RNA sequence: UCGCCCCUGAA
RNA sequence: GGCUGUCGUCAGCUCGUGUUGUGAAAUGUUGGGUUAAGUCCCGCAACGAGCGCAACCCUUAUCCUUUGUUGCCAGCGGUCCGGCCGGGAACUCAAAGGAGACUGCCAGUGAUAAACUGGAGGAAGGUGGGGAUGACGUCAAGUCAUCAUGGCCCUUACGACCAGGGCUACACACGUGCUACAAUGGCGCAUACAAAGAGAAGCGACCUCGCGAGAGCAAGCGGACCUCAUAAAGUGCGUCGUAGUCCGGAUUGGAGUCUGCAACUCGACUCCAUGAAGUCGGAAUCGCUAGUAAUCGUGGAUCAGAAUGCCACGGUGAAUACGU
RNA sequence: CUUGAGUCUCGUAGAGGGGGGUAGAAUUCCAGGUGUAGCGGUGAAAUGCGUAGAGAUCUGGAGGAAUACCGGUGGCGAAGGCGGCCCCCUGGACGAAGACUGACGCUCAGGUGCGAAAGCGUGGGGAGCAAACAGGAUUAGAUACCCUGGUAGUCCACGCCGUAAACGAUGUCGACUUGGAGGUUGUGCCCUUGAGGCGUGGCUUCCGGAGCUAACGCGUUAAGUCGACCGCCUGGGGAGUACGGCCGCAAGGUUAAAACUCAAAUGAAUUGACGGGGGCCCGCACAAGCGGUGGAGCAUGUGGUUUAAUUCGAUGCAACGCGA
């Protein structure tokens, strides 16, 4: 994709951070992996999974890859414009728009991912097994998938032209 | 053990010796001991400069 | 597991036969890696043979040994399809080795003074098959010709036979013997 | 090999022809030459040759038995075979070939072999 | 392992190992073992699995055939 | 294992209250140039067909 | 084809 | 901590970047050929790169170059006939430096690729042979006793020093070696050739004495000088005759030696006597594919003074390998 | 009203169901003949069977059970399930023109019927195989797998029980949504001038797109996208057990808990590891050879034991002539 870490407006942030393992021929190795997001407070948000032998380069590489998995989002107000109740992976995702005068209200991944993405008055919820790692798939289920007033308005405008043409 | 440290001829005719001297028949022992002793006190009393390595030529 | 050809030994001609075959008969009669002490007995026993028998210098060994060597040696390997150990028809080179070895073995079953006199008299009785070193032959060759199930490993081999054209009886094995 | 010799007391049952029965069993090999009047002349088997184990069904074991049998029919004067190969084990051309190479020739290849239509139920046999 | 059809010509070794293929196919080897209806029928469906896959293999093979690596 | 390169190697050790921490620093300064496999003078082949001898006869 | 079991724990 | 063993001299082990997967991860590194080799070639979402293999380093198999003394001796002389002296540097030798081997070349085979099989030239062909080379790691493997060090403990002591004793007890068991059980040998005679190291707390020629070990006398030597050093198996002869012996050598006693301040438990060597078990070893189990095995000596370190050990050096010198 | 459903007509194919006849092969028994010292089994064996004549082989007769090939993801049925051949009675499916009925439909707790195999009752039948059982074998033991026999049973008739990993682990019905290849069965068309060329329906495999899924995969015959109705689940162990009811002749089946106890149980997939899993490739790993050790003595270490001390550490290989 394209950069989401941009001078004078960058909004670096992290999500997960942990270690994972592979069982090698000898002993067992540890790969320092982590999820990140850089925002701008205006959308443009992504995610990356680094692999490293150290925690700093785990976040380095994950923010490289964050820019390579940027998704665009555009909105008005401090809240998302459309509810998306879609589910990606086995973590169940829900997402309402909500009037200003309320917080993010979420302790999971979607506390921080729903901050960087220019939203902070959104109300969201999740069901199913607790697992922050795929709460992050609310990139798919709300930011990537959306509707906007001028999208729906051009449905109503497309139809009129066809009747005239015949 | 895990690393056996191969350096025993990397500092041979591949890179210079770090204490080049000669000794005769009954001098072998003496020259050995005397050199090493000096270096202990030397390296300790100097720490205001960044030691690349002491060497001696006898 | 074995890569490339085996070694070959180039050895000297004898100073009384010119042979490398009967140089290999000094080699068998070496002990403690001494060819010196070996060569003694060899010639000492050559003479013993010449007196006690007719023959020739290349018949005192040769002919006598061609009555000690079997043409089949039975080796070992657990597989056989009956837990059998298979006959192996030996190459003419390995024929030599067997008989040569056995004649020296036979002189350690004797105590008839020296070592020359031992193997000499033995070789004199070994050309008419009335020795005791020719009776070693009569167990290797007796076995082999009275019992066979060949070099096939019967269960493994049979599957291979069936696939190729349909058989259960002996043929080349197309499939694995693994 | 090690197979016994055989002989018979009659030389009056010949017709110059006889069925070569072969039962190439997975655990044995029987070779029996019956006359073409359907009355025995000779018989022989691998176990009587002296073989034991599963080396009673082997090619070698089948040959020896075919030749033991040959000694038991020679005195009548027989020189034609009506080969009846049967059973699943080896020895199924071992016997044939041996006979040919023993002053007989083949004349007929016939099939008399049990083929069930499942009027009896098989055993389980081996399972180790 | 043979059929009733005869060979009347001189032989020491004759063709009778494709009279094996006109009789035996394991039909004298099923007399010492019991099976369920399930067992042999599933095996038949591995010889028609062979035949459908035969077509599929040819597409894969064609790419390899282009280049020389043998 | 390069025999045509200047393989450096020295050690240090700390002696902290956390235990002892060994240090090993291996710098591969050369890569195709020695320091005693290069820059040296051998001697002989002097290329003279006569090997001098004492003369006179007695 | 030659049966053949049994094995306290955190690096 | 440092050091080391270990699988393993294993051909493996990773990583960056991209792509694939929600992820763990994967790809690469897999496949088709091939090599000792993640070796090389081709292909394939892989493209590159690092470590290990290999690589470059030593040494040896040849031939050349220097230098010729304490080493060599042909052509040249002495002779004392001995490289002992002059002469000659040719030769061997030493040991510094080069020449060389790379599937380089020839043919076939192999995708026309790598490679494989024969061939040639050569001292040597196909990782030439042997060293160094022993990865990243795993085993909380060992080692606080080589040394280093966090904590802990001892403080007219657990510290320190000395004389005596114990480490070499002992009724046994196990591991690793060595020596025999013999004529291919033993013993007696005579006789053949070594290499590589060692050395003024040393080795010690010579000559004298001692059965000997060794002692006295003393030259030489820090040295291709001199000495240890007489190599030993081997070899030509004398014998003995298959016996527990002319095999074998344990045990003990007495008599001596040496090195030491002093050799009693607890030094080694020698002399004479005594003369062992063993007549060639079950179940089982281990090493080894060539200058190796086998066997025979020699030297070295440690060492005032103790090698069947370790470490190293040469002599003689195989059997067998169808085949996995 | 006809698009849903149903009927009529005409054909089509099939192991659909039930009943009754009929053929041969094979095993077995019995009888006769021939021939003689073995047979049979196994990795080896043994029990068992044979001179009172077996095994094999041939001829005659009899009986029971099952129908080689056929034969295939081939076919049919609601499912369970259903195979030689023929007749009789009888069910379902599908297609083709039309013709007719006119939502008459869909599903379903209860209820009712159908139920592989074993089992049970009653009566027939009994060859082979085989629980049980008895010898033998393997094993330390082997009440087993293995071998030799062998009873109930399997088989037939009737009734009963109603279970099964009763499976596509996938409720049934209706509706939709890319396709490709094969199989099978109707029917229309095309010089049918080609066993076929082009369609269009029914059924059936394999592949796979989108989509779905946590993934494996499913994938127009869905686990896709919808609706209708019913059934079930709501942590695991406790337990498909107890208790009561119900059903059964019984065996049991059916309905179906709780106390108590635990922080997991579990599914799919990833990498390595292991496999008496497979394939591939090497090494004195084996085969083939050569030489040892364990026997004996001595040398050396260790354990055990003893001692005032036998200073300490190492522990298959990788400790135990090791540190020393």
């Amino acid at each position: 994709a394209h950069i989401e870490k941009q001078a004078g407006e960058l909004q670096e942030k992290l999500i997960a951070v942990n270690r994972v393992s592979k069982t090698v021929k000898g002993g067992r190795i540890f790969s320092f992996t982590a999820l990140t997001v850089v925002g701008d407070g205006n959308g443009r948000v992504g995610f990356g999974y680094g692999k490293a032998r150290e925690v700093p380069a785990a976040i380095q590489k994950a923010m490289e890859k964050a820019r390579r998995n940027m998704i665009n989002v555009a909105l008005n107000n401090g809240t998302l414009q459309h509810p998306v109740k879609g589910v990606h992976t086995g973590s169940r995702v829900f997402m309402q728009p909500a009037s200003e005068g309320t917080g993010i209200i979420a302790g999971g991944a979607m506390r921080a991912v729903l901050e960087v993405a220019g939203v902070h008055n959104v109300l969201a919820k999740a069901y199913g097994s607790t697992n922050p790692i795929n709460v992050v798939r609310a990139t798919i289920d709300g930011l990537e998938n959306m509707n906007s007033p001028e999208m729906v308005a051009a449905k109503r405008g497309k139809s009129v032209e066809e009747i005239l043409g015949k | 053990g895990q690393k056996v440290h191969p350096n025993g001829i990397r500092l041979g005719i591949v890179k210079p010796w770090n204490s080049t001297w000669f000794a005769n028949t009954k001098e072998f022992a003496d020259n050995l001991d005397s050199d090493f002793k000096v270096r202990q006190y030397l390296t300790k009393e100097l720490a205001k400069a960044s030691v690349s390595r002491i060497v001696i030529e006898r | 597991p074995r890569r490339r050809v085996i070694g070959q030994r180039k050895i000297l001609p004898d100073p009384k036969f010119g042979s490398e075959l009967l140089a290999k008969f000094v080699n068998i009669l070496m002990v403690d890696g001494k060819k010196s002490t070996a060569e003694s007995i060899v010639y000492s026993a050559l003479e013993t043979l010449a007196q006690r028998s007719g023959k020739s210098e290349l018949e005192a060994f040769e002919v006598a040994l061609e009555n000690v060597r079997p043409t089949v040696e039975v080796k070992s390997r657990r597989v056989g399809g009956s837990t059998y150990q298979v006959p192996v028809e030996v190459r003419p080179v390995r024929r030599n080795a067997l008989a040569m070895r056995w004649i020296v073995e036979a002189a350690r079953k004797r105590g008839d003074k020296s070592m020359a006199l031992r193997l000499a008299n033995e070789l004199s009785d070994a050309a008419e098959n009335k020795g005791t070193a020719v009776k070693k032959r009569e167990d290797v060759h007796r076995m082999a010709e009275a019992n066979k199930a060949f070099a096939h490993y019967r269960w493994l081999s049979l599957r291979s036979f069936s696939h190729q054209a349909g058989a259960s009886s002996k043929q080349p094995a197309l499939g694995y013997l693994n | 090999a090690k197979a016994p010799i055989r002989a018979r007391k009659r030389v009056r049952k010949q017709v110059s022809d006889g069925v070569a029965h072969i039962h190439a069993s997975f655990n044995n090999t029987i070779v029996t030459i019956t006359d073409r009047q359907g009355n025995a002349l000779g018989w022989a088997t691998a176990g009587g040759s002296g073989f034991r184990g599963s080396r009673k069904s082997t090619p070698f074991a089948a040959q020896v038995a075919a030749e033991r049998c040959a000694d038991a029919v020679k005195e009548y004067g027989i020189k034609n075979l009506e080969v009846m190969v049967k059973g699943p084990g080896p020895g199924r051309e071992s016997t044939i070939r041996a006979l040919n190479a023993a002053g007989f020739r083949i004349t007929n290849i016939t099939d008399v072999t049990p083929i069930p239509h499942n009027g009896c139920r098989p055993p389980k046999k081996r399972r180790v | 392992p043979v059929i009733k059809v005869r060979e009347n010509e001189p032989f020491d070794v004759a063709l009778r190992r494709f009279k094996r293929s006109c009789e035996k196919a394991g039909v004298l080897a099923e007399v010492r073992r019991r099976e369920f209806y399930e067992k042999p029928t599933t095996e038949r469906k591995r010889a028609k699995a062979s035949a459908v896959k035969r077509h599929a293999k040819k597409l894969a093979r064609e790419n390899a055939r282009r280049t020389r690596l043998y | 294992h390069t025999l045509r390169a200047d393989i450096d190697y020295n050690t240090s050790e700390a002696h902290t209250t956390y235990g002892v921490i060994g240090v090993k620093v291996w710098i591969f300064k050369g890569e195709i140039l020695g320091g005693m496999a290069a820059v040296e003078q051998p001697e002989k082949p002097a290329a003279q067909p006569k090997k001098q001898q004492r003369k006179g006869r007695k």
